[PDB]
């Protein structure tokens, strides 16, 4: 009967309502009820065919379903909108996200929920906001569409219309008689929102509507947030509020140039003199009463400056590039503080320009110090660390000498980042889990890309011991990836993913080097993992044994020498010589076979399958339990 | 440079004394007080293990003294299905 | 490299000899580490006396036949040539 | 690829910006 | 008996134990069957069941050094005048008995102090090394 489900479903996606309407005829109620409640999955979405048809525009076929076959339209199911798939979706809310103004008036006209309630809390309204369809949007709200419904993180259609370019929207909302305060959960009251993408006429809008200035959470202004944006047309706007004071105008001035100082899209650092000009020009216009610049002492990572407190020293740098864009970081650090999550960007990106540009140790100082900053607040470093990876396997591969104080600094930050990562795995059981594992995973391959390239760099004895103190930190909480890798079966195995980038030429793996860095730092070399092999036995299936059968040979030296038993068996009872499946590895492993009479007899009791249990030495049972 | 090794149940081993160096115990045992320096017998009375797994053992002894690395075809050594379970008891406490 | 395990009631020696070598300086060794006079010694293969004169790698057992693994199992006996006596291990026990 | 941060998009999607924020 | 893992009371054996260590840590003469039986005494107490007495052996025979040191302590402190010469002779007795503990916990040392804790030779050592 689900052929006829699935043929039922083809025919309403794809469009051919007469033949939907013949295979629905001369049919009885439970087989129409089946066939137009079945939700298929063509892929990773669950609709029902009445959810598909209002999706794709077939008004014909969801015209045929309603008038005709009575079914019903609070029908939920997950739908693929923008590349990813989210549940709760009704066909009212796709017809009004689609922009199909016909499917939206036949599900409306027909007793469809207006105010449904997707699992993120997303009205249909919402969807036609965030489409910018003004005609739905009417129809909607016309029909009694709730407009201060919010979302899951308190976004209401008025603050993603804001946000969104659709001005259209968001002024038939505040005609409408919105609310102009509408706090969301990040703190931003709709006006940041607008002022964030630079759209100039919603903030005329809304301050018509007199939408008000407040502090958000992150300690910002909707003007410091547009100065953050590089956006100047929404600053000069909120500036010309009549109620800003002069301290907030010289801040904003500062912010405006420093965010041109460093960004993608907006760089030209004429602006960020002639703006930082203005700023100290208007600070030092009255002339007595002087407001002078309060300054943070100065930060190693931004060279040695301590801004410009004068005119002078201001035109004076007029001409430095590196000058100034050093001064716009320094201001902007000052103005938005260090605990602000957009102040780590400009760093970053300052950062990158200075590594194209082959300079690379202020490019560490810049990164070490966004890494900081990022830490402090606790979010998500693991693309960071990545790049100080990148740059560091780049450094190497030109032959450039890479501080140790610096690989110290970053390795103890990933460690950090680490044990907050295992925190967070254990705290999140299924809300993100999958992103949470993948960052695990990625923080320990990042981990031992820095610790490869520590081993190609000569270190000094402290810091040396600072390195490996780190690495013996990170091995005492034994991590593991998904298929219950610990960190020394990541360096061994050749199947440890490696990124595309720079990161090929250097870090290799797997990597003789960080296995006697990782043993000689006390790595439990007798650890298994899920399918319970051995660093021994992933080390013997190697596939390329003599290409860098030197890399082999001191691995496998190491692996014995560090205790790992060359006679323990996986959870399918194999000796890694019976999986060597290379004639080279198993001659290496039988001559570093070191044989002994604990080994043959409990080799042998294991295959006499002899019941051992409650008859011999509890320690003795993990004997034969791994032999 | 013969070493005497006695079973719970009377019987006696003797073998050279570096085959028996290879357990760890057996060398403790050989030395410390009582190591009777005669040079002839050095007798060490197993007050608990019988006498096939002593005799299994001496054999082992032998075994890994002619084959402690030569002749990678390196023969298989043959535990009875009886004698096993009790030889791993043994070879724990001999440390070998 | 012929493997012996020389028997006599409860004392068992465990002996490495050559493939060509005579049985007199086998009586010797085990004279030595046996601290009892040469003339006593009558090593028996199989409840069979063996020729003092024949080497024992030609006497029966060769290199192949005598594995490190699992020895000859030559008695001995002494003059009363007592007759041999040996001693057999104790079985182990049956397994469930 | 290059060193280039694609962060910029990162710090303007902590605000609630999706198909329902 | 045999090898098999028995319950084995540990006051009568930490007694006969102590008796024979006491004995050798002083040097007296000990028999060579009680020392290949105090092997086999080591190795039930380590092993027995339901639960192995590893942790408890070793807090007794750290105790048992302990009071053993401070008793040459309290003897060397009492002889003022050969301070030196006492000294030496009980230094050469506790590393000989130093080293034939090594020997006879040679079980601890392979199956439950490497498996941290700190080896019987070690411990003893730094006993003497501590009081």
């Amino acid at each position: 009967m689900e052929g006829l489900a699935g043929y039922v479903y083809k025919a309403a996606s794809e469009g051919k309502v007469l033949t939907l309407a013949a295979l629905l005829l001369n049919r009885s109620e439970s087989d129409i009820r089946y066939l137009l409640g079945y939700v298929s999955q063509q892929g990773g979405q669950r609709s029902t065919p009445l959810i598909i048809a209002a999706r794709n525009g077939h008004a014909k076929v969801v015209r045929l379903l309603l008038e005709h076959y009575r079914v019903q339209t609070q029908q939920t199911g997950t739908v693929r909108f923008d590349g990813y798939v989210i549940d709760g979706a009704t066909a009212l809310w796709c017809a009004a996200g689609a922009g199909h103004f016909e499917v939206v008036k036949l599900l409306v006209s027909h007793g469809a929920n207006v105010n449904h309630t997707t699992v993120t809390n997303s009205t249909p309204l919402r969807a036609a906001c965030f489409d910018g369809r003004l005609d739905i949007v009417k129809y909607l709200v016309e029909n009694n569409a709730n407009i201060s419904i919010a979302n899951k993180y308190d976004n209401t259609c008025l603050m993603i219309a804001a946000y969104k370019g659709h001005t259209d929207v968001v002024r038939y909302l505040l005609e409408q008689r919105a609310d102009p305060n509408a706090k969301a959960h990040c703190g931003a009251t709709a006006l940041h929102f607008a002022a964030e993408a630079g759209h100039i006429d919603i903030v005329k809008e809304l301050i018509k509507w007199r939408a008000a200035i407040v502090v958000n959470g992150h300690g910002m202004t909707p003007l410091k947030v547009a100065a953050e944006s590089c956006k100047a047309d929404v600053v000069e706007l909120l500036l010309s509020h009549a109620d800003c004071d002069r301290r907030s105008r010289i801040e904003a001035l500062e912010l405006l140039g420093a965010s041109f100082a460093n960004d993608r899209e907006n760089y030209d650092i004429i602006k960020t003199y002639h703006y930082l000009y203005l700023a100290m020009l208007e600070r030092f216009q009255d002339g007595d009463n002087i407001l002078e610049k309060e300054v943070l002492p100065p930060i190693h990572a931004y060279g040695n400056r301590t801004e410009c407190r004068n005119p002078q020293e201001l035109e004076s740098i007029r001409q430095d590039r590196d000058a100034l864009h050093m001064e716009g970081l320094i201001v902007r650090e000052r103005i938005l503080g260090a605990d602000n999550i957009d102040v780590s960007h400009p760093i970053i990106y300052r950062g990158a320009v200075y590594a194209d540009n082959m300079e690379f140790e202020q490019c560490i100082k810049l990164w070490l110090h966004a890494l900081h900053l990022r830490q402090k607040g606790n979010r998500n470093t693991h693309k960071d660390l990545l790049r100080f990876a990148q740059v560091f396997s780049q450094m190497i591969h030109l032959n450039e000498t890479v501080k140790a104080p610096d690989i110290e600094c970053v390795l103890r930050c990933s460690v950090l980042e680490i044990e907050q990562s295992m925190n967070r795995v254990k705290n999140i059981s299924d809300a993100d889990v999958h992103n949470a594992m993948d960052n695990y995973e990625c923080n320990l391959y990042t981990f031992l890309y820095l610790v490869c390239i520590s081993t190609k760099t000569q270190c000094s004895e402290e810091d040396q011991c600072k390195i490996n103190k780190q690495i013996y930190n990170l091995i005492h909480l034994d991590p593991r990836t998904r298929e219950g890798f610990t960190l020394l079966h990541l360096a061994v195995n050749s199947n440890t993913p490696v990124d595309d980038f720079h990161t090929n030429d250097v870090c290799s793996f797997p990597n003789a080097l960080v296995t006697k860095l990782l043993l000689d730092c006390g790595a439990e070399v007798n650890a298994v993992d899920n399918e319970g092999n051995s660093a021994l036995h992933i080390i013997v299936q190697y596939n390329r044994p003599i290409s860098d059968f030197l890399t082999l040979h001191s691995i496998i030296i190491s692996l014995v020498e560090a205790g790992a038993h060359t006679d323990m068996t996986n959870k399918q009872n194999k000796t890694p010589l019976d999986k060597s499946t290379t004639g080279v590895s198993e001659i290496l492993l039988k001559t570093q076979m070191k044989m002994s009479l604990k080994c043959l007899a409990a080799r042998a009791v294991r295959a006499n399958d002899i019941n051992y249990q409650d008859q011999i030495p509890r320690t003795l049972e993990e004997f034969v339990g791994f032999h | 440079m013969y070493v005497k090794l006695i079973s719970s149940d009377g019987h006696e081993f003797i073998v050279k004394r570096e085959h028996a160096l290879t357990s760890g115990t057996i060398k403790a045992m050989l030395s410390g007080p009582g190591q009777f320096a005669e040079n002839e017998t050095n007798e060490v009375n197993f007050r608990e293990i019988p006498s096939h797994v002593l005799s299994k053992v001496c054999m082992y002894f032998t075994y890994k003294v002619r084959y402690t690395n030569s002749s990678t075809e390196i023969p298989e050594f043959p535990i009875a299905p009886e004698i096993a379970l009790e030889l791993l008891m043994a070879a724990n406490f001999l440390d070998c | 490299d012929v493997f012996l395990m020389i028997r006599r009631h409860k004392t068992t020696i465990f002996t490495d000899a050559k493939e060509s070598s005579t049985v007199f300086e086998l009586k010797r060794i085990v004279e030595g580490i046996l601290k009892r006079p040469p003339d006593e010694q009558r090593l028996y293969k199989d409840d069979q006396l063996l020729d003092d004169g024949k080497t024992l790698g030609e006497c029966g057992f060769t290199s192949q036949t005598a594995r490190p693994q699992a020895p000859a199992t030559v008695g001995l006996a002494f003059r009363a040539f007592e007759a041999l006596c040996i001693e057999p291990f104790s079985s182990p026990p049956e397994l469930p | 690829y290059t060193f280039f941060p694609p962060k910029k998009s990162h710090g303007s999607c902590a605000p609630p910006v999706s198909r329902a924020g | 008996t045999s090898l098999k893992p028995r319950v084995v009371d540990f006051d009568e054996t930490w007694n006969k134990l102590l008796t024979t260590i006491k004995a050798v840590v002083m040097l007296e003469y000990v028999e060579r069957a009680t020392w290949n039986d105090r092997f086999s005494d080591i190795y039930a107490l380590c092993v027995a069941y339901p639960e192995p007495l590893g942790e408890r052996l070793y807090t007794e025979t750290k105790i048992f050094l302990e009071n053993h040191v401070r008793h040459l302590h309290k003897r060397v402190l009492e002889s003022e005048e050969q301070v030196l010469v006492m000294y030496h002779r009980y230094w050469e007795e506790y590393s000989k008995g130093a080293d034939y503990m090594d020997c006879l916990y040679r079980y601890l040392n392979t199956q439950f102090i490497k498996k941290p804790l700190m080896e019987i030779g070690e411990l003893a050592l730094d006993m003497w090394r501590k009081l």
